RNA sequence: AGGACCGAACCGACUAAUGUUGAAAAAUUAGCGGAUGACUUGUGGCUGGGGGUGAAAGGCCAAUCAAACCGGGAGAUAGCU
RNA sequence: GCUCGCCGGAAGACCAAGGGUUCCUGUCCAACGUUAAUCGGGGCAGGGUGAGUCGACCCCUAAGGCGAGGCCGAAAGGCGUAGUCGAUGGGAAACAGGUUAAUAUUCCUGUACUUGGUGUUACUGCGAAGGGGGGACGGAGAAGGCUAUGUUGGCCGGGCGACGGUUGUCCCGGUUUAAGCGUGUAGGCUGGUUUUCCAGGCAAAUCCGGAAAAUCAAGGCUGAGGCGUGAUGACGAGGCACUACGGUGCUGAAGCAACAAAUGCCCUGCUUCCAGGAAAAGCCUCUAAGCAUCAGGUAACAUCAAAUCGUACCCCAAACCGACACAGGUGGUCAGGUAGAGAAUACCAAGGCGCUUGAGAGAACUCGGGUGAAGGAACUAGGCAAAAUGGUGCCGUAACUUCGGGAGAAGGCACGCUGAUAUGUAGGUGAGGUCCCUCGCGGAUGGAGCUGAAAUCAGUCGAAGAUACCAGCUGGCUGCAACUGUUUAUUAAAAACACAGCACUGUGCAAACACGAAAGUGGACGUAUACGGUGUGACGCCUGCCCGGUGCCGGAAGGUUAAUU
């Protein structure tokens, strides 16, 4: 039974990484909210 | 050329392969070869804008000279090549200056035949002249709609346009569709018809053959659900509606041309 | 070339184990803990100037820090760098 | 030669039993179908919610689908319990 | 430690992905481990990953992404040019042995190689962002030449048997060696060479393309493998001293040939087919500006540089994805023996395991199997399940048919072993020798040796010879769908969907149409033998009647009729 999560570091960073977040206004709002909440890990970045 | 295949298996019983042995069996001319990446009928937004387009065989686009602008220099047909991008067969021609160009091969322009373009060119199949210099009634192909723009009419296979009349600046042309269009006499047109007129006599014979050409299966609208197509579906095979497109527009009879910018050129519409 | 300031910082400390001693006695290789940013050319110059030994080749490996624990919280040791410096024939400590 | 034939890998999933607080939130076992093709597969890419994609089942779109998920309007409104 | 059993196209061995110290050592057993635990992928501590040549980075581009300006859009944005990123693809170079508890193409030993840089000398037309070539490419198929590899012999070392026999025609083991460099062979492609001359390759060009002569055709390119060297070496069965009893040192024989043989190599080949099969750089070459002492270039030579990052360990799994040490999922690489067509299957090798609760008993019942008197579908919704068929050769095979089929129809006979034919044949492989020879990776002949079906005849054993595993049940009539395909991931694989074919209809290109406040993009670098939509659904015979209604197409007199006035 193949499951939904298939780990791939390259794809993970290209979709949920820091640079992908900073590339769009919406993605920067994500980082701002996470910074406002106080998330230690702001992104899946490495 | 039309050759039926013996029924040695289901999928070969109905295949009617048109075989032309004059076609160069080697690789095509490399210097006039570019890349033809497939799109899957999708636009720059990634959305399927044209349905039933996907897969197929890889094709390298052969650059065909539809303008035929090298006037004065004769060319010699070297090989009648095969073009995977068009219904017709291209033809590599060598000019007397050492330049090779691909042209849509006319009906019987075999290797060795000499072709020439320009106003000084002779009235022969494969020679390109402006329609002002071509006699009225002469069958032509690769007709330009604008002078110097390149041919864009009767370029399929076995297609040609008869010059109905000449009325000074413009010339009446009977297109394959049956429409009479006025095109400027300055526009160039190649004498003769397009070759490979046996193209219509081929029979794919099987669903694989359609997929080889990059055509995906067409689902009928009546086989879908009301949310998927206007035809939707009922209990059983239910229709009871005027045939419409997947977007609601009437399909059987409704006209859709809406230009008003090109109507003047049109003399008679295809009956 | 490489300033003596740089050469006086690239070498952190001698490395003491069991493999290091075997190498120091058989392959004439002194294993030395070096700066993370110390390149092989930097390590060579430093060894020859602060130990007065002619060096042949320097092999560098980055040793990842083992993630230990304090009994209640997970902490990670910092990555260090190990340098296998092969002395041509010079003798040392 | 072949969307040819038999048949492992491989890709599927017709039947039976088992299992149904499972070994498993879809499997196991014995059989079964395709197996040079409209095949299958690795990596990356692309299409986004009345939107997509669909050889079309309202299928699929992260164990979620006659309108995903998350947050918000929000303490929606419940002559009902 | 000895038996035993299991896997062996795996349950072995390498990786990539992912994980992240799980690696190895010492130590501890509370918890974790479905039981105990002294043990562990657990706790704790310490140690372990060494590279110019492997990978990344790097140079180069694909799909695609972002995108100066730009175009467009209430805004946020969208698209896209010049560009610039982006591998799953292209681009320089290392192999054999040895070694640690834990890394090794990385350390060591031996022998190599690459690309830059600087310098010397000789010599010289050098020079892009341009031009050309090249890189550079499909499916299938059919060979032949080969190697990996196996087998056999020979050779060398050892052996002489717990129970009848076994100094031999016996038994066991070994019999291995690379990159590189040198040669240039089976095979593949190609005429060659010189000269003159021009609308082309934006300009230019000695390059490419073309055109024309001249003369010669044997030169070029490419290419497995082999042989030579590397290699006086390494490794090596196995011995001998000492033993932290694990070892440790040290020494070390043969190291050949024959045959068989890949799915690997020659082969990016070759033949054929239609569905017509990346790009870019490295690379080779050509010129455009200066300058012609320079600088650049070229060849040899000397010296210098090749950084950084990864390298443990798992990786079909107890380490990844599945909450679990979960009967699941997970791409690539290698591919031994016997039997076999085989990567099936059976049994083994190398290697790895016995699945982290056991001990008893031997009730019903459940599960998974074996057998069954007589009967033989009577069972049941239904032969569900089970049983049966099952290999090869050969004989033989109906209706119907689209002439392919049906068909493996149906049905039936032979099959083990042994001997002879023929102390192993036909076939294949081929040494020596002999001659030729432009004296070689050469040719002719010839056959040693090696391997080796099938068949026939005769005999012989069993109840049975395709003896296990493995391995169609068959026939008859009819519905639906032509067919291979596709689908409700996880109750529906079907008559549903698709399908070739057919038809109607739209559409003249700035096409219809589709996604887009738009720009723009697909359609399509297509052009009516085209594309879109719709219906039907191979093929054969065909497809009647109705336009009153609804829709569509056409026509507009006239009636009606908006904004406006
Ligand atoms: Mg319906
Ligand atoms: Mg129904
Ligand atoms: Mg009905
Ligand atoms: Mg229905
Ligand atoms: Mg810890
Ligand atoms: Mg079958
Ligand atoms: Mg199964
Ligand atoms: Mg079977
Ligand atoms: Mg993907
Ligand atoms: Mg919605
Ligand atoms: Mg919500
Ligand atoms: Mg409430
Ligand atoms: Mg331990
Ligand atoms: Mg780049
Ligand atoms: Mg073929
Ligand atoms: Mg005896
Ligand atoms: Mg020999
Ligand atoms: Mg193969
Ligand atoms: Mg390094
Ligand atoms: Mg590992
Ligand atoms: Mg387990
Ligand atoms: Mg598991
Ligand atoms: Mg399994
Ligand atoms: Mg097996
Ligand atoms: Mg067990
Ligand atoms: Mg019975
Ligand atoms: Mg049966
Ligand atoms: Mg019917
Ligand atoms: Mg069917
Ligand atoms: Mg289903
Ligand atoms: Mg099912
Ligand atoms: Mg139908
Ligand atoms: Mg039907
Ligand atoms: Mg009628």
């Amino acid at each position: 039974m193949k499951r939904t999560f298939q780990p791939s570091v390259l794809k993970r960073n290209r979709s949920h990484g820091f640079r992908a977040r900073m590339a769009t206004k919406n993605g920067r709002q994500v980082l701002a909210r996470r910074r406002a909440k106080g998330r230690a890990r702001l992104t899946v970045s490495k | 050329a039309v050759v039926k295949c013996k029924p040695t298996s289901p999928g070969r019983r109905h295949v009617v392969k048109v075989v032309n042995p004059e076609l160069h069996k080697g690789k095509p001319f490399a210097p006039l070869l570019e890349k033809n990446s497939k799109s899957g009928g999708r636009n720059n937004n990634g959305r399927i804008t044209t349905r039933h387009i996907g897969g197929g065989h890889k094709q390298a686009y052969r650059i065909v000279d539809f303008k035929r602008n090298k006037d004065g220099i004769p060319a010699v047909v070297e090989r009648l090549e095969y073009d995977p991008n068009r219904s017709a067969n291209i033809a590599l021609v060598l000019y007397k200056d050492g330049e090779r160009r691909y042209i849509l091969a006319p009906k019987g322009l075999k290797a060795g035949d000499q072709i020439q373009s320009g106003v000084d060119a002779a009235i022969k199949p494969g020679n390109t002249l402006p329609m002002r210099n071509i006699p009225v009634g002469s069958t032509v192909h690769n007709v330009e709609m604008k002078p110097g723009k390149g041919g864009q009419l009767a370029r399929s296979a076995g297609t040609y346009v008869q010059i109905v009349a000449r009325d000074g600046a413009y010339v009446t042309l009977r297109l394959r569709s049956g429409e009479m269009r006025k095109v400027e006499a300055d526009c160039r047109a190649t004498l003769g018809e397009v070759g490979n007129a046996e193209h219509m006599l081929r029979v794919l014979g099987k669903a694989g053959a359609a997929r080889w050409r990059g055509v995906r299966p067409t689902v009928r609208g009546t086989a879908m659900n009301p949310v998927d197509h206007p035809h939707g579906g009922g209990e059983g095979r239910n229709f009871g509606k005027h045939p419409v497109t997947p977007w609601g527009v009437q399909t059987k009879g409704k006209k859709t041309r809406s230009n008003k910018r090109t109507d003047k050129f049109i003399v008679r519409r295809r009956s | 070339m490489i300033r003596e300031e740089r050469l006086l910082k690239v070498l952190r400390a001698p490395h003491v184990s069991e493999k290091a001693s075997t190498a120091m006695e058989k392959s004439n290789t002194i294993v030395l803990k070096v700066a993370k940013d110390a390149t092989k050319a930097e390590i060579k110059a430093a060894v020859q100037k602060l130990f007065e030994v002619e060096v042949e080749v320097v092999n560098t490996l980055v040793v990842k820090g083992k993630v230990k624990r304090h009994g209640q919280r997970i902490g990670r040791r910092s990555d260090w760098k190990k340098a296998y410096v092969t002395l041509k024939e010079g003798q040392n400590l």
